[PDB]
C-alpha cells in the first residue's frame, strides 16, 4: 500500500499466497504488498518457491509499499464483511479499516523483501493446451515428496528440441508413469535439457496453471507465468534415471480389460486389504484380497491364455494408473508373473511391479 | 513385499 | 473426419452452445451446432441470427480433419449419457457417428456448407478489456434492462463511447429507475465522433457467462464481436436512439443522506415480504420503513442526519435492493429534493437515479 | 395469546402446511393456518376440504393460550425473512403481531371457530405400521399412478385389506402397468373382512413427505387418517370400485430371465436420449438395446454381456424406457427377473430371491 | 442365521455403532458388534464397558433367525463398499458371510454368547422426556465442559433431581465458565428425593447423535440408561459429587446491562481474528472491543443508553461468544459487580457465569 | 491468565 480500497477479490488473493510462506519473525512469513496505478501486487516466496499475484483497486488514493504477516493479513480479511477494505500504511504500521472495524499490522522494511528471480531461459515453451497440466495431475501421486533418491521427489520434463517433445515423467521405484507430448515449439539454447520440479512446487503449479502460460528454466530455477500469476520454483539439481533403458521392450501378454470394471472390483477387495490377487482366465477376471474378500467380472472378448494367470498387486496403485486413462477400456501387458507390467490405453502408461503371492 | 524398479 | 474428444470438454461446450440455438424448430440449419477440426481442435459454432458463439476443445486423436452439423439439442442429450471417457467422433456420408465402447449413435447432418458463416466486421469502434470493471457494470446494471420494454432501444444496455474524453458510459433504464457509470482511461480507438451500441439483454446474460477480463469488443453499428482465447460471440444490436441519460439527471439536491447499506438492505427485505412498495421515513437519529396488513422495522443512524423535520418517501423494495446490490461501498449516499421528485443512490462506479412512489 | 417460537422450528412446520391450504383464494378460511397453544406447544392446522395436516412445535415461552388463524403463505414468507432468534406471537383485537427485536408485523385473523374441525371417524379399518414396508411401497408405486386418470378411481393407490389372511394389498396402474405388492402379518383391525381404500395421488405425495414408520392408519370408507407423535394427517378416499388387479396377472410365464439391473438401467438411459421407445432383444449371452425409429437417421444402440446365459430359442421386445426405468427402480436386489410370454403379450418384472410390475410391450 | 439387508439402512446404523466399540484392540469381543434377528428385524449391539448402545434395522428377507458377532469396523468398511441395493448375511460355521451379487466376504465370529449382556438396573431415578428442553442443554452445555480434567467429577455435565419441587437442573464447567439451567415441572420417580447423575462428555457427544425427544432415562447411581423405539443406550456415569454450583452463584449483581446478541458476536469474533482474549469497555451509548504491536477494534452503539458513569471488562472471546450461542434471545442481560469478579450472561434457559481476565 | 469460580 498507500491509500487503497479493494474489494474480497483479496481474500482469494490470500489464500493461494498462504502455501508459498514460511516463523513469525521471518521476512519470509509476510506478504510484500504494492499499488502501481490501479493494481494492487502481492508476492510471498520461501526461496524454494514464490508467486506474485495481483487484484484490482476500488480506489487507489496513494501509491506505496509494505508487508503484513501472510497468516494474520488473511485471518484479518476472512472475518470481514462483502464490502470494500481501506488498506492504509501508517509509519511502520498496516491499517486495514472497514467501517467500525480497525486493525494494525507491523511491517518489514520492504526493500529487504527479496526480489524474484530473473533467470536467462536455457529453455522456454508457451503452453496453450491442457495436456502438459492433464500429465502432471495424473503423475504427481506416484511421485513422493520425501525420496530416498533425491531425484525422484519430483516430476521429469524432459525437452528434446529437435524432434518437438516434452516427455513428463513420475517415479517412486514401485511403479514408473510416463507420457510424450508431441508439437512443442521448443526455444532452447541446448538440444537436450531436463527439468525436474519439486513435488511441492507441482501441487501448486495444479492449484494456479492449466492452459495459456509460460514455462521457462535455466537449469537452476523455473519461472511460469501467465496474465495473472508468475510463480517459481527451484528445480531438483541431480540427472534423473533413465526411464527408456527399463521400459520392456517386448511383452508376452496383452490384455483388453473394462476399466470401470476393475476399478470397482479393486475398491472392493481394498476394503480389507491393500494388496490384491488377481487372477486373469480366459473368460473372466477375479480379485482376491481367516478374512477374505473375492469378486469377479466376465470378460466377453476371451483372453489369449490356455493356463490362468495370477498376479499380485497394490490396489491403490492400480487404481492410480487406470485414473491417469481416458480410455473405457486399458491394456495390461505382462510377461511373468513376478516380472513387471504395463497399463496403457486402448497418452499415459504406468509401469508397475508386481507383488509375489 | 514389493521388487525395485531402478 | 474422425476424432476422439474428453466427455468433460464437450459436455461443458455443449452446454454453452444451447443459448445460441433455434431449438424450437429442428427443421432449421439454427437448430444445429457445426462442427470443424483443425490440427488439434474441434471448432464448435452455434447462431441463430442475433447472437452467435464459436467455441472449441482440444482433440485427444485427430485422424482425420472435416466438417459436420448435428443437431444441437440432441447431440448434448447423448453427451451427458454417455461416461467420463473419450468419445469417438466421426462422419460417414451424412450422418455423424458418436461411438463409446458398444454405444453407438447416428444423427442426420445439414451440408455444412449452408451453414451461415460468422460476421467479419470492420470495426467503427474498438476496445480491449482487462479489467473487470465493465463486465461488473454489465452484471450490476442488467436487473434494471427489461427484455420486452414498450420502448425497443430500452429492451438493452447503452455503451456510449466519447473517443474524446477517453470515456465509456455504461446505461441501464426502464422508465423508472436509471442505473449508469462512466468508465475514466478507455483507449477507444474510433473515429472522433461519439458511437453509441445498444446491446440486447438476452446478448447481455450470455455476455456475463463467457467473459469477465481479457477479451476485445468491436462494433460496426449493426453487429457487436467479443472475443477472447476461448470464444468469438457476436449479437446484433438494438437500432434505435437511447435516451439522453445526461439530461434526465438533477443537477442539485436539497438533501444527501450517508445511511447503511446492510441495515437498509436487511430492512427492505423484510418489508418486501409482505408488499413490494415501502414508506422509508428517514429522521435525525433512525430510519423507519414500513409495507404500504402491516410490515415495520427500523434502524438506528448514529451519525445524526442533517434534519429538522422527518423526511418520507415511498418507494419500490426491489428497485431499492438492487439499487443498493450495485454498491460496494459499506456505506450509501441518497440525495433527494422533494418526495415526490426523483432521488439518487450512490456510494461513500454505479448511480442508480429512481422514480419514487406517492 | 403470548408465545415465543424458535425461527428454525416454525418455518419447518410452515413449510410443511403450505401444500394443505387453498392459497388461490386469501379470501377463504381455508388459505388460513389455525394456530393453538396449550401448555407449551403451538398446534398449527391447515386443511382444503380433500387434505388436512395437524402439527405442533414446542415453545421456547408460553407467557398466555390462546387461539389464532393467519393467511398461511403470508406466515411462511414472514417468518423466512427472520433472523435465527426467538420469535414473539401474539393476538391483539383480530390481529397477529409477529415481531423479533425491531421488526414487527400485524396480520389480519378469522374467528378462529369458524376454523373447521378435523374429522373424527368410526374406524371401519385399522392398522399399526412399525416397519418401513408400506410406505417403502408407496414410493416406488407412486409414480405409476397419474393424479388426471380418465377413469376417476385409477388416479390413487389401492389398499387392499384382507383380515381373514393378514394382508394389506398395494397397487397402482395408469393402465400401461400394473406395479403392486402384498404385505404379510398386518393384524388388520376391521369390522368387514375385506375393504378398500383408495387414496388420492395428491395425499399420496404428502404422506411421502410426512410418513414413515412408526403410524396408525385409519380409515371408515370415506376419509382416511394417518397419525403419529407429531402429526394428524387426513384425506378423503376415492370413492368408486379398484380393477380387480388378480384376474389380469398372467398366471403362468414361457419364460423368465434373470438379468443384471444397472447393467439395464444404464442401457435404458442411453438409448432414451434419442427416443423413448426401446427395442430390446435378448439373445444367450447378451442383450442389446436399439431406440426405436425416432427420425429416420437417428440411432442409439449399445449391449451388456450376460454371464449366465439364457435359457432361449432370441426374443425381440419393444418397452416404454422411463416405464422400464420405474419398475427397476421399484426393486432392491442387484438383479431381475423379467417373465413373458409372447412379445405382444404384457410381460413382468420382480426381483431375484416386494414390489413387482406388470407392462405392457409396444409392437415392433 | 440368513437375511437379506437393505445397504442404506445397515450402512448407517453400523455409522452410528462405531464410537461404542474398543476398535484399537481387535482380540477384544469388544471390537465385535453382536448380530440377532428376531422375526423381521436385525437387532445390533456394540459396547465396551463405558458405553453401550443396542439399535436395529428391517429386514427385506428373514429365512433363518439366529445369532452372531463380527469386526465392527470391518464390517463397516466393506458394507461401504457395496451398492445400493439389498445385502446377503449368512453364518456358516464360526464365519460371517456377507454376499452381493459376485462379491463375497467372509469374517471370523466370536461366540455370540461370550458377547456381554447389556445391563438390567433397578432404577433409583426415572424420567420420561417428551420436549427437546434437556437435550437442547446438553447441546449448548456440553462446549464448557472438558472430557480431560485435573477434577474427575468436572469431565461430565450434571443432572440433579429435585423430587420435591419436580426439577431437573443441568450443570456444566471447567473452572472458568460455570453454564447451567433447571427445568420445571419433571415428573420425577424416584427412591430419593436428591439424587445427581454425571454423564461423561464422550457419552454426553453419543447423546446428542441418537436421541431428541421422546426417551426414556433412568439411573441407578452406577450406569444410566435411555431408551427410545430405536435404541436402548448406557453409559457408566462419574463417580465423585460434583461441586455445589448454587454456592459460588453470586446473589447480586451491582450492575446489569441489556445488550445485542449478534452485534456483540460479531464484534468478538473479529477481535478474535488477531487475539483469544478481548478487552471490553461499556460506555453509557456505547460498547467497544479491543484485542489484548497489532491491534483489532471496533464499536457498537447502545440506543437505549447504560445506566453508567465506563466499565471494563477482560473475557475470552471463544467463552464469551459459546455463552451467547446458548441463549435463544435476541438481546441479552450481562450482570458484573467488580471487573475482576465473576460476571452473568442470560436471556432478555441457559444461563453462564464467567471469570474475567484481570 | 482466568482465576478458577472455585
Amino acid at each position: 500500500m498507500k491509500i487503497s480500497v479493494s474489494k474480497n477479490d483479496l481474500e482469494n488473493a490470500l489464500r493461494y499466497l498462504q502455501a508459498f510462506l514460511d516463523d513469525a519473525s521471518s521476512i519470509a512469513s509476510h506478504i510484500h504488498l504494492e499499488v502501481i496505478k490501479e493494481k494492487l501486487f502481492l508476492k510471498a516466496s520461501d526461496s524454494d518457491i514464490g508467486l506474485k499475484s495481483y487484484i484490482f483497486t476500488q480506489s487507489s488514493d496513494k501509491e506505496g509499499v509494505g508487508t503484513i504477516n501472510g497468516k494474520k493479513f488473511l485471518d484479518i480479511i476472512s472475518c470481514l464483511k462483502d464490502s470494500n477494505i481501506i488498506l492504509e500504511t501508517k509509519d511502520d504500521s498496516l491499517a486495514i479499516k472497514q467501517n467500525k472495524s480497525s486493525f494494525k499490522l507491523p511491517m518489514f522494511d520492504a526493500d529487504e523483501f527479496p526480489e524474484f528471480p530473473v533467470i536467462d531461459p536455457k529453455v522456454s515453451i508457451e503452453v496453450n493446451a491442457p495436456f502438459l497440466v492433464d500429465a502432471f495431475k495424473k503423475i504427481a501421486p506416484v511421485i513422493e515428496q520425501t525420496s530416498h533418491k533425491r531425484e525422484l521427489a519430483g516430476i521429469l520434463m524432459q525437452f528434446d528440441q529437435k524432434h518437438q517433445t516434452l516427455s513428463v515423467v513420475g517415479t517412486d521405484t514401485k511403479r514408473l508413469s510416463y507420457t510424450q507430448l508431441e508439437k512443442i515449439s521448443i526455444h532452447s539454447t541446448e538440444e537436450d535439457i531436463s527439468c525436474i520440479l519439486p513435488k511441492r512446487a507441482l501441487l501448486e503449479i495444479l492449484k494456479l496453471f492449466y492452459e495459456n502460460f509460460s514455462f521457462k528454466s535455466d537449469g537452476m530455477l523455473a519461472v511460469i507465468e501467465n496474465e495473472m500469476h508468475t510463480f517459481f520454483t527451484k528445480l531438483i539439481d541431480g540427472n534423473y534415471p533413465d526411464y527408456q533403458k527399463i521400459l520392456p521392450k517386448e511383452y508376452i501378454s496383452s490384455f483388453t480389460l473394462g476399466k470401470e470394471e476393475f476399478k470397482e472390483s479393486i475398491k472392493l477387495c481394498s476394503s480389507l486389504s491393500s494388496t490384491i490377487k488377481l487372477t486373469l482366465e480366459k473368460n473372466n477376471a477375479l480379485f482376491e484380497s481367516s478374512e477374505t474378500a473375492k469378486t469377479s467380472v466376465e470378460i466377453e472378448k476371451g483372453l489369449d491364455i490356455e493356463k490362468a494367470f495370477h498376479l499380485g498387486v497394490n490396489a491403490k496403485f492400480f487404481l492410480e494408473a487406470l485414473n491417469a486413462l481416458g480410455t473405457t477400456q486399458f491394456v495390461l501387458r505382462c510377461n511373468e508373473p513376478s516380472s513387471p507390467f504395463l497399463i496403457q490405453e486402448s497418452k499415459i502408461s504406468t509401469l508397475m511391479m508386481p507383488i509375489t503371492l | 513385499f514389493i521388487r525395485s524398479l531402478f
